[PDB]
């Protein structure tokens, strides 16, 4: 046998109910117990038999978090006077982009594999003389785990990666893609950390303390045109094989810092004319 | 009758005559660490009855203008009995807890309290940007008070009650384990919290496992009467506590 | 080699695709798994938990916490309305920011029944009866208890049990409804009226409050993921 | 290696697909979005004593 | 067994017929019953035996509607002063292009999967100075289900899709393609809707009421050339797994509105000299 | 998974093709344009009482 | 990997092709089917229905 | 031919991929293999070998070889410290260039226990006792033998056996620790104190020396390869 | 059966230990024997039972050396006055790049297959007139085993390789790649050679004596633009099927010559205030 | 030719991949990084007489 046939679940159906007159009171309960009532419409009114074929397939965490989302973008020039402006250096983190940040912060602990995709585009900077002929460009993406050497210029020796993984990509082809496993020292990623760094309750406070994922560096391999050219890189993350624990309420206030929970007080919700107004 | 409950830990006992049932964390009872999940090598110490017992914290007054209070654990019990000593003398710790909050009033009083345990209740500063010492949210067993208006002092946490200092809707805290103390039908709330963390054990002085919050959602009211306030008391008891990593004391 | 031809779609990047890709950390040993308490496997599990509904949005609430309390008095006309609201869980301001509205706002279609739980937070000596009714979609919302009681309703008696549950049935012409509801997919109204009134003995407060909890039944479901409009940014965070 | 399984489709209205893995790391496999098991009891019924819906909540 | 041999229908044959003289009158019938006569040439005249191998394979609805057809085109510039002119925003609908509109409107209700293909082309705008060097361009196609946020400018935050599906495509490769399932809230798409929106018979009238499919947005990812460049996108729809109900007569009058049935009266057909004229 | 079936060809004048599905969604499959069943009775004979062609339509 | 060569016709868009493509709404649950009266499966069925012929086209 | 579509990642060069490629010397006959002594199959085998630790980094060492010797004297206060150091095998200057530190610096994560072996290189007539203690992470390192002995420790008696082994246990909250250690992943301290003192007979030197050896236990492991920072160049070598 | 199911090893576990009082002294040993003690924490202190799932998969020599690393780069122009500047000629060796050199020099003898990848990029040289149109360029990589003819100019006859393997690559495609077997005359590569070339202990000394791997040549096939264009090539080596013998301590001093062990004395390590200082 | 083997994965928490060789030279095959055998005795215990950890090293 060279083939294995690994080879679903619909919502609950509604059962028929007739008139009732008894001492049982399903409608009456007590929320003080912290228990959410499990009543169904069949307990309060007469209902017909209905077979439901709806499924909750699209509400699973795997599908909810299984969408690529932008997490960072930066620009770097092929040639310029400032050395720091010819390459990018980004400390990896998921708190930069608001949509993905809020999506992730609905759970306290996460454990998943990651799929990273890079989108790179280039454009010629405005200027008087734009007449030039330049072959196709090539880019290098370098990942440096924590503690490794960091390049200080575009043509530094550190770009000769011998152990650090890297990707060389040429313009005009499909976007680069790659997978990365679960690389946390702990048993799961923590979106929130209520604690300090030092043992005497001092120093850094918050999730910043647990961010030790490394850095990413990007440069033009050898392109140096007579006239400046600007390139932009976009990083997309896509969790795979996800698991989550301890859900928490979604955030209500707008984000204001990339490494803190600071916020400004916000009203609970919008207002209306009065408690009885029901019209538009 | 199911309105009477009795809990016995160590050499202490709690008896309540009017009470709802007990909420058990996320359906998991506290338990010791397994051999296939541990990481530390040396033998742990399991002080049992010595540490697994009820401790009474200071009591607070519930006025007509109260807004709420919070406590952070285990920093609240950091200086209580032998539990505090074991915390001081060890590098790693692990323990569940049982929380019992008590509030009694006559049949002519009205009000409602929300009791909830929030794991990893990270809080933001009053001024976005500045930072605070480890004194604006935890200074032992003393209770910290929420505020009706927006906080302005830069040295303390944002105490806006409707945001709960976490930037989330106060009404959505129902997702966490919780109970309601409604003076009509209830006098106490009981919650059993298992050890929840991303690692098998942890330093009890550096990390706040969870935060306890009490929020009046229906302000206290009464008429006439010689009673001017309703005291609130909180009792906690570690369960299945064990420690590891004997170093010198002093936290 | 093997002859082949590329079809449309090659070299494209679709954000919702499922393809295998190489691993850049070969033979990496992951940390052993640990069973942390409280594992969540489906967002409907979160959606099925109760949450307080801020019904009292009276446009002049100086104190935010007032939004959660529905006032009640001792002496009121024989028939009077306590509150009224539209049943638009994903669009109405009342349900917008609840634990259920937040989940719904990440989707486009929804279906199933809903639970509304009301709890009386008055004195233990107070008593009363209330009529809570659900009116399916129509050209005009009810204006009096006489009109209201014609639709689905329940009579709530306040006693030792301090909570009552109104189960809103799923009555619709389509299998699904839009989260961004319109006239075509309207859902109806919910109103509450005094059935007998509130009576108190001497030496008790003259006013009380009620709170409402919203949650989804076991037949609830969602569809067509989308991006929520409640969160936005103008510049890169730093 | 061939792994055959049904594909998502409609209700009361072949549906099989083949999959093969090409890499030696499990992290390289495609998303396993075919699991639909769920249990809301952990959050909806966290009480100790079982409560019957028909019977009164208290006493 | 690793292989399943799933593994047609010709028109009716003509049977031989001889001279007849009897009381049966197949030729005579009565159309007042609403019944179409089922007579065959073999009933009215002598015929030989003929075996027909013709098949109606190409007349099935699946094949009739199984052809890609253009449904929309729009132009957007890489750089311009007007913000609204640098991206496209189209409410999805099939009433824009006359040929596909008429093909679809031969049935009242439809239920099918959809296959969407995008064709994108670019050209340099005329101007004095055209000498420039620009790398290959990249485009983003964003789909926003109803109720989601809508971008207001080319560089808006909404372009960081975290849940909204999107496609990134680079010029010079094959056209983008993608499939979409049956996404109607009802049990089938309705080409015609004789009814109103409000319950008191007021408001919008027609099929416009049931059009809630969403929007599509397109932009240049980061291309901004020194001189303007214009791009055009063409959208092609291709129904799959089709089913149809309640056929209706094909339209006779020319279309005049994209969201209405309004028309101008038209003659039934062309004229000829007289009822007997048969010549050219 | 392999699915073998005949291909369209001529009359009285191997013809098999193989197909395999690669995606987990039935909507991704190719068009099923091999069905040729039809029944015009619904529109040609919608009357209640069966009418015989040989016999008179009325009486 | 596996050696291959592209043949003529690659990267072309033929409006009458039958190829599989990815789905952008994975695990989407479609509405249950319902048997509406009057299903049509072939255009010849429509073509076999009678219709009035405008024979009197007399130009006036 | 066979229809196909290219997915993202095509035409990329990933330095850590595993793919087949053509051979440019077909049917090349390689030299027969020979079993040379001393085959190494795993870097942990190298990491498990002892190496001398340069503990005496006193900032004024005119002679480099002095770094390997820990001084000891005959007459010292009753309780006195011999040496102290931080347990950061991959970052501390003491362990940086050892045979274990060099291996660790090629990785990012490490876990397991460590062995510290001390050898007395005094006269055969000399005698003494020493207390060696390991203090898990804390807010303050020990300052006196009274504080030191509270943690894990061993009493070393000098006799015919000239070596003693202190096995540092793996006590950590996480399964792994960063090579670039910080306050969060601190590991503790190691100190040595006089237990009884050193006593010598007449006609012997008044001073002696001790040496320390570092190695990994059989449960040691590493992870997350990376490039070492100890070696760098400015121009192409010629 | 058309399929063969070829179809791991965790670190040692910790066993439980209780109080002990006996004559056995595992802690005491003697390093004078050259034997490394095999004691475990369970012999010196009480320990709990712990099951370890950690594995040493990533520490094997195969994975340690199984990463592509740059070994050489050089520039050659498409057109120039100097003949020697229009092509490259490199004697193969692994001592040019410091990172890979140090990684390889941790073992005395090695035996592996090799995977070679070439990355080529081009750029237009600065100058007044840059306006030109040039089709895509093509490059030739030639490998000449020792003793073969060597080209002396870009258009030499030797570029007509009849037995020498070569690769022709066009810009815009994936980087060239190729494999090479174990090609040593001896039974294994030797990183160090303590000996001379002549039998009377004279001549070349060191590993230079054993470097007879050949040369690599690169040129533009026929590209000769009106204006100069510069191209850069990068060579990456990736050992496969590796085996190593006789490990040796890692180097401490910085490299200074490409074909010698010469060095400058270096301190053993960094200093600190005193033998008791433990603070930062 | 098909060669099925397990892939790397986690502990106590299908995992098979298929491989086929296309070239006639063994040097063209992919890296065999699935071997995890090791023996540190050659460097840790190079002595002639076996030494017992419990017993004294000398005498
Ligand atoms: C403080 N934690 C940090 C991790 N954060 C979740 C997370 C986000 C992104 C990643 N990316 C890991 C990764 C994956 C691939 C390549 C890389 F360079 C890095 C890991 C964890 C939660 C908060
Ligand atoms: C009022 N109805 C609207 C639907 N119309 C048929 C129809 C046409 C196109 C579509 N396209 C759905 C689709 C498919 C793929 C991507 C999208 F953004 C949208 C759906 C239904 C009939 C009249
Ligand atoms: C003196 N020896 C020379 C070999 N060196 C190791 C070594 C490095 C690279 C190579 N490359 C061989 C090769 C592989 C492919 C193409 C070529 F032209 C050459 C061979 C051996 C160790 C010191
Ligand atoms: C690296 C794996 C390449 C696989 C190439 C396609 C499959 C060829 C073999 C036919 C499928 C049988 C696989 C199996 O035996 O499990
Ligand atoms: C994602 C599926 C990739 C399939 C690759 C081509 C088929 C390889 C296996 C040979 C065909 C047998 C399939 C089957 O067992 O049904
Ligand atoms: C040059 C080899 C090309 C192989 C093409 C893919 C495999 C096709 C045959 C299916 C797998 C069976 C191989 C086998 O019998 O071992």
């Amino acid at each position: 046998g060279d083939v294995e046939e690994a080879i679903v679940v619909h919502v609950a159906d509604t059962m028929r109910s007739g008139p009732s007159n008894s001492a049982s009171v399903p409608a009456l309960t007590a929320v003080e117990t912290g228990h959410t009532s499990q009543v169904t419409p069949s307990d309060t009114m007469q209902t017909r038999h209905v077979k439901n074929y709806h499924s909750r397939s699209e509400s699973t965490v795997e599908n909810f978090l299984g969408r690529s989302a932008c997490v960072y973008m930066e620009e770097y020039k092929t040639t310029d006077n400032d050395v720091n402006k010819k390459f990018v250096a980004w400390p990896i983190n998921t708190k930069q982009m608001v949509q993905m940040r809020r999506k992730l912060e609905m759970f306290t602990y996460l454990r998943f594999d990651m799929e990273v995709t890079f989108v790179i585009t280039s454009r010629q900077d405005p200027g008087t003389t734009l007449a030039q002929d330049m072959p196709v460009l090539t880019h290098q993406i370098m990942y440096v785990p924590p503690g490794g050497p960091i390049p200080a210029k575009v043509d530094d020796y550190a770009w000769q990666t011998s152990t650090n993984p890297s990707i060389f990509w040429t313009e005009g082809n499909a976007p680069a893609r790659m997978s990365i496993p679960f690389i946390s020292i702990g048993n799961a990623y923590s979106n929130f950390y209520d604690g300090w760094s030092n043992f005497d309750q001092r120093g850094s406070y918050g999730y910043n303390t647990l961010n030790n994922l490394g850095h990413i560096y990007v440069r033009h391999v050898s392109g140096s045109s007579p006239h400046p050219i600007t390139s932009t890189i976009r990083v997309y993350f896509k969790p795979k094989h996800t698991r989550a624990w301890v859900p928490r309420p979604p955030r209500l206030c707008q984000y204001k810092k990339a490494f803190s929970v600071d916020f400004t007080p916000t009203p609970i919700t919008d207002t209306r004319k009065d408690i009885n107004t029901v019209t538009t | 009758s199911d309105r009477v409950r009795s809990i016995t830990l160590g050499n202490s006992t709690i008896t309540t005559q009017e009470c709802a049932n007990v909420v058990v964390g996320y359906g998991r009872w506290p338990t010791y660490l397994r051999d296939d999940e541990a990481t530390a090598e040396d033998q742990p110490t399991q002080p049992d009855v010595a540490t697994c017992r009820f401790y009474t914290l200071d009591s607070i007054k519930w006025e007509k203008g109260s807004v709420g209070w919070w406590w952070k654990f285990p920093e609240a019990l950091s200086d209580m009995g032998l539990f505090g000593q074991n915390m001081q003398y060890h590098y790693l710790g692990r323990a569940g807890y049982t929380i019992h909050v008590q509030c009694n009033a006559s049949k002519f009083h009205q009000g409602c309290l929300l009791v909830v345990c929030v794991p990893e209740a990270e809080m933001g500063g009053a001024v976005v940007g500045q930072a605070f010492s480890a004194t604006a949210m935890a200074n032992g067993d003393k209770a910290y008070e929420f505020t009706s208006a927006t906080q302005s002092d830069q040295t303390k946490v944002q105490t806006a009650i409707h945001n709960a200092g976490m930037g989330v809707g106060v009404g959505n805290l129902t997702i966490y384990p919780h109970q309601w103390i409604n003076l009509r039908t209830n006098n106490s709330a009981t919650i059993v919290m298992p050890y929840i963390n991303s690692v098998p054990m942890d330093n009890m002085f550096r990390h706040y496992n969870f935060t306890l919050m009490v929020i009046p959602f229906v302000k206290l009211d009464y008429a006439d009467t010689a009673s001017t306030y309703v005291p609130i008391t909180v009792t906690v008891a570690p369960m299945c506590a064990e420690y590891n990593g004997l170093r010198l004391a002093q936290a | 080699g093997l002859p082949t031809m590329n079809t449309p779609g090659s070299t494209q990047f679709l954000t919702s695709d499922d393809f295998q890709s190489p691993c850049a950390l070969p033979q990496f040993d992951v940390t052993p798994s640990m069973n942390i308490p409280g594992e969540v496997k489906n967002l409907m599990e979160i959606a099925e938990v109760d949450s307080v509904v801020p019904v009292n949005n009276v446009q002049d609430t100086t104190d935010q916490m007032e939004m959660f309390r529905i006032p009640v008095t001792i002496n009121a006309p024989l028939q009077q309305q306590v509150f009224g609201l539209r049943l638009q869980p994903g669009l109405d301001s009342v349900f917008k920011h609840t634990l259920l509205g937040e989940i719904l706002n990440y989707y486009a279609h929804w279906s199933g029944s809903m639970k509304l739980t009301f709890v009386f937070c008055g004195s233990a000596m107070a008593t009363g009866k209330f009529l809570i009714a659900y009116s399916p979609p129509g050209a005009n919302p009810p204006k009096t208890r006489k009109d209201a009681m014609l639709g689905t309703h329940i009579i709530w008696d306040i006693g030792l049990q301090s909570s009552c549950v109104l189960c809103v049935p799923w009555i619709s012409q389509t299998h699904y409804r839009l989260v961004q509801q319109d006239e075509y997919t309207s859902a109806g109204y919910v109103t509450c009226w005094y059935q007998t009134g509130m009576i108190v003995p001497p030496g008790t407060p003259n006013s009380s409050s009620i709170m409402c909890f919203a949650s989804a039944c076991n037949d609830f479901s969602v569809r067509m993921l989308r991006d929520t409009p409640f969160i936005s940014q103008d510049n890169k965070l730093q | 290696g061939a792994q055959v399984s049904t594909q998502k489709t409609g209700a009361h209205e072949i549906i099989h697909y083949t999959n093969i893995n090409y890499y030696k790391d499990a992290a390289s496999n495609s998303a396993n979005r075919q699991d639909f098991t769920q249990d809301p009891s952990k959050f909806t019924e966290p009480v100790k004593d079982v409560m019957i819906k028909s019977l009164p909540a208290l006493n």
